[PDB]
């Protein structure tokens, strides 16, 4: 028996419950609700009611740990949401409210149902607000497998983390139409909101896949690694690996000239535990990386800069990925990791036309608000405000430490040398910049301050930040009481 | 071992070494007498489905290569309209105190003029031209 | 006497004592620290020691109500932080944390200070750290008043407002010298960083002042709104204006036909007290108005669209300024009041190529995340997820109202008419959009569903508003428990 979905099938895509059934374990899922109507009586809808009403919401289980999803239909009516479609969502986020779980949804909706009235604005509007007031207690993940248009656009947006599948799935406010109508430019759905334009260039969608399959065998792994709720700890697996692996490989990593690149990856990898890295947003601002890791089995979050791509300098794009990593990463009690190496802000007009002194101030707010234990690692050089911004250790850092050819100064050698010798004679270049780099530009005026816990062989950090790390399980540190904060928009 | 190349597999008498390189949790990647496969691992519901999956083919272009960022061009490799390989570096651009280097991705040949040395211009110009 | 201050003003400046005597009231200023040293010893500055060390920090009094404030001093080391510098103005912002008072900082820094080394990086992320920690817990306002340049700019980035002087005043990250060593344009500090880029291109700066003595006597001004601190109440203040006023003009001010324009402050004034408005970031983002106001006496906030400038459509700038706005108000119990003309957002390719779904999602966040107070009067239309983003009664409202004219609708006419007949006769146009105008682009029909608590007449609103704002007084609505939430940034 495989009725009703030979249709589907023969368009080469997926239908909602084969999603569902892909996701969960092979046979726990319990759907919840299954026989509700539209009763819209209105513009000849009378007819034509639906048993599923377009909506399949359950429980499920994954790895043995309990999940709620729900998935659009597009069969029936397009997957538009009404007053009774949003009334299942609305109840399942406020039942995983209610007991410490997750909420994964899989959106397909071709927007809104008119035949409904303001009706559909009514069910918009509910699950905004549950949205916005269930966002930092229980992770939010959305996934889109198909069309996303109209003000629906807005609820994934809300969400934690957005996922976009590659060949027949899109997302934007309005449609190609209305542009054509008031600017008079023809452009194609995917090429106004496919997903490499969001992968790249809008930076709203935080990964890609290839297929649905691909989707959700990646998003189980996706989840073995986030907390189930907000006051439950961080999740621990079991793992063969071991502190006291050999990583000696280190020593050689770092070029012995300033001027060479190398790739961020090689100091990452050897101090994680093996094939253990989800990267996030790996198309986009492609100077820093963020995304998630295992140490010694339970769940960290990396931030490291890649002199690799327009030399490790900050940005908007860095300082907004950042930013919201870190958020997230602190509002659920997951532990940070920092890799530092950064010449400083990248300098421009258009910056400063875009805003810079904003966007640049959210990834500092981000790292001086947060309260869970943070490990930083300068290897080579911290220059000027960026060295402030990634994790300093004046901005309650736990434990600081630094690589032997390290370089922490207020700026390059050169406009130090200009500023400290206003018109001294000609030639002052070669016997001043010299010796002012040898002198300041090494970290032993910095650990004379305090500014470093120690200067250590780069063999021992795996050693270092496990001992760290299970150090620190227990700290308790609390901000002054607010309402909320106000962060630079 | 979780994680880690070495395999040590025994049939009866028979004894194999097999490598594992990695996954995305629905191929495999592992090694068999020295050369590298990708071996599918998929369920019921995984194989009837995976028929019905679109399987697009990626851009096949043999056309000019241009720098990705503004910079200074100080040393050049190859030289002009001869042959090109895969992994060649070309030329290393020098920016903010960072040389780069953009390699040949993959080519047969090229047919093209050459950016002169000190040529600080960039913004994302033909350096080389594939044809 | 008059010694030492001659250099100053001969070039048309003024001093920082001078514009500290402008500020508070006449007799009300205690310095708080005068004998300071630098205690530096390197690069031949063991010599030329000064007293104040480049700042001044006092407490004041203004209006009868306590402040604190500090100013830097441009003649002393052209301004520069140190280790010394940034210890005063610590300790006036903890001892303001600790008893409820704000901060106010006139900025004139020329960057950091090379000679004492990372001591001036120390500093400055001493101060990130208190200015990230209380925000929200005391307002802070910031006026840069000559230049500010280097690191220095993100402390005024975090704090509430920041304002401009029109002449000498200038902020950027990096300086144009940098600029042109990298890309080659040679552009003057004004045209990179003036207060008319900040004020009209980037929006960081929520206003401009054409002199000291103005800037000083509307800051007064300014501070006469704000509450003392996070737990302190709205600050009432007697008036004579009283809420039987007549207002009957208000009947005539909507045009009667759909295609003329009109300007929303012939809406806004009526209904405020007498010349009590104070524009925030009045030449940014047009189409949207955002301030404080005084309604009986007591302040509150002002968030209205503008038919005259864009046909009162949102977009990225105007979702930031009302974000900010909103969140700030709600963070110290100001209440909210809006007026709503909206057609939709701006369709454009550069509008997703720039990230929509981001920046609007802040607003809708900031409104529904917000527990203070709330009264919404739709004057005539709004359409789609734009009536669910302005404060709309599913968003825990308490209030709505709307104007016998108004019009709540999923989209236009002509949409609809598309949507609902896909190859209808031909013709179609005239018998159907009018018809569906008529009978669905009404407050009718919102009003059946309950969206709209009454439709009045516009010579009410007054009435209504004070009779609201003054029941509403003693709301108690609290959140679910949450570290913090996570904004999309
Ligand atoms: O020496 C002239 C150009 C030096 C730029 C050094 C890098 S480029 C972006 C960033 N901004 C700076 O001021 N320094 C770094
Ligand atoms: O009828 C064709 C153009 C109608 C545009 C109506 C305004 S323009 C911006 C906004 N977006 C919409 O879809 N409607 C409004």
């Amino acid at each position: 028996p495989t009725a009703a979905e030979d249709l589907r099938h023969k368009k080469k895509r997926l239908t909602a419950m084969e999603r569902v059934q892909l996701f969960c374990d092979p046979g726990t899922f319990r759907e919840r609700d299954a026989l509700v109507e539209h009763e819209c009586h209105n513009f000849g809808m009378e007819k034509r009611k639906v048993p599923g009403d377009g909506f399949i919401t359950g429980t499920g289980k994954v790895f043995g740990r309990p999940v709620f999803l729900f998935s659009h239909d597009f069969t029936v009516f397009g997957g538009s949401l009404s007053r009774t479609n949003a009334a299942k969502v609305v109840r399942i986020m406020e039942e995983a409210a209610k007991i410490g779980v997750p909420v994964i949804g899989f959106n397909d909706s071709g927007g809104a149902r008119i035949h409904e009235g303001v009706d559909s604005l009514a069910g918009y509007a509910d699950i905004f607000l549950r949205n916005t007031l269930f966002s930092g207690v229980i992770p939010q993940i959305s996934v889109i497998m198909g069309p996303c248009a109209g003000g629906a656009v807005y609820s994934p947006a809300i969400t934690d983390f957005t996922f976009m599948v590659e060949t027949s799935s899109y997302m934007f406010v309005t449609g190609p139409e209305v542009v054509s109508a008031v600017g008079g430019k023809l452009v194609t759905k995917d090429e106004l909101g496919g997903p490499h334009v969001h992968a790249t260039k809008s930076g709203v969608s935080a990964g890609t896949f290839p297929n649905d399959i691909v989707a959700m065998a990646q998003l189980r792994r996706l989840y073995s690694y986030l907390p189930l709720s907000n006051r439950d700890p961080v999740p621990v697996l079991p793992t063969a690996d071991e502190r006291y692996r050999d990583v000696s490989s280190l020593n050689t990593v770092v070029p012995t000239e300033v001027k060479e690149a190398y790739d961020m990856r090689d100091v990452i990898y050897p101090v994680i535990d093996h094939d253990s890295f989800f990267e996030i947003q790996p198309q986009f601002a492609k100077n820093i990386i963020c995304g998630f890791a295992r140490v010694e089995g339970r769940s960290v979050c990396i931030i490291a800069n890649q002199p690799k791509v327009q030399a490790g300098v900050l940005d908007i794009d860095s300082s907004v990925k950042g930013a919201r990593m870190v958020r997230f990463a602190d509002a659920f009690n997951i532990p940070i990791i920092t890799f530092v190496d950064v010449p400083g802000f990248l300098p421009g007009v258009q910056q400063e036309y875009g805003g810079i002194i904003r966007h640049g101030a959210k990834l500092l707010y981000a790292y001086a608000e947060a309260t869970v234990p943070k490990v930083t690692i300068i290897t080579r050089k911290a220059y000027g405000g960026a060295y402030d911004v990634m994790s300093s250790k004046h901005l309650r850092g736990d434990s600081n430490y630094a690589w032997p050819h390290a370089e922490i100064a207020v700026m390059g050698a050169a406009g130090a040398c200009k500023l400290l010798y206003s018109k001294e004679t000609a030639e002052q270049q070669a016997q001043r910049i010299a010796d002012y780099e040898k002198t300041f530009c090494t970290p032993l005026s910095a650990a004379r301050k305090g500014f470093v816990d120690a200067v250590i062989d780069p063999s021992e950090t795996r050693m270092r930040v496990c001992e760290d790390l299970e150090r620190l399980a227990r700290k308790q540190l609390q901000n002054p009481w607010k309402k909320h904060g106000n962060i630079p928009l | 071992k979780a994680s880690y190349p070495i395999i040590r597999v025994k049939d009866g008498e028979a004894e194999t070494v097999l490598q594992f390189w990695g996954t995305n949790e629905v191929t495999y990647g592992m090694q068999m007498r020295g050369t590298t496969f990708d071996v599918n691992v998929m369920s019921d519901l995984q194989s009837t489905l995976a028929h019905f999956v679109p399987i697009t083919e990626a851009t096949t272009n043999t056309k000019q290569i241009l720098s990705p960022m503004p910079g200074v061009i100080v040393a050049i490799k190859v030289q002009p309209g001869q042959m090109v390989v895969a992994g060649e570096e070309l030329l290393t651009l020098e920016a903010m105190k960072m040389r780069n280097k953009i390699h040949a991705q993959a080519d047969g040949k090229v047919k093209e003029v050459k950016v002169k040395l000190g040529a600080t211009v960039e913004d994302n110009e033909v350096l080389v031209e594939l044809e």
